[PDB]
């Protein structure tokens, strides 16, 4: 809601589920007995669905395949021969 | 009808108007 609603995980400008969440809305409002499965189930509906959106934004937006395992090369090291150089300079400065 | 599409409630229809004012005060600066 900060920075932009095209980007928004539920969608509610580029996808029509909003109008769908006031239907889910419309019928629960007034429902006289409550109960715990009908407040539960479509809880469901409104994650599931709406989860796999803001994961195809991630991907074509800060990659998902690259960055983790790019920061693993920095920390868990799988660059070994270009952090020896390293161990050579900082031996002789870290005493 | 019945309002209840609309939630919650007042200041959806002053953030709709925040883009009545942005299609003017885009519009302007286009100018100057």
């Amino acid at each position: 809601e900060n920075q932009n609603v095209n980007m928004s995980r539920t969608g509610s400008i580029l996808k029509n589920q909003e109008d769908t969440f006031a239907a889910e809305l419309h019928r629960l409002k007034q429902q006289p007995l409550f109960s715990l499965v009908d407040f539960e189930s479509v809880l469901d509906r409104i994650r599931s669905t709406v989860a796999e959106h803001l994961w195809k934004l991630m991907v074509e937006e800060s990659d998902l395949l690259g960055q983790l395992k790019i920061i693993k090369d920095f920390y868990l090291l799988g660059r070994g021969e270009l952090f020896q150089a390293f161990i050579d300079v900082a031996q002789n400065m870290l005493k | 009808s019945e309002s209840v599409t609309c939630q919650s409630f007042e200041l959806t229809l002053r953030s709709c108007l925040y883009p009545h004012i942005g299609k003017q005060y885009l519009e302007c600066c286009g100018n100057l």
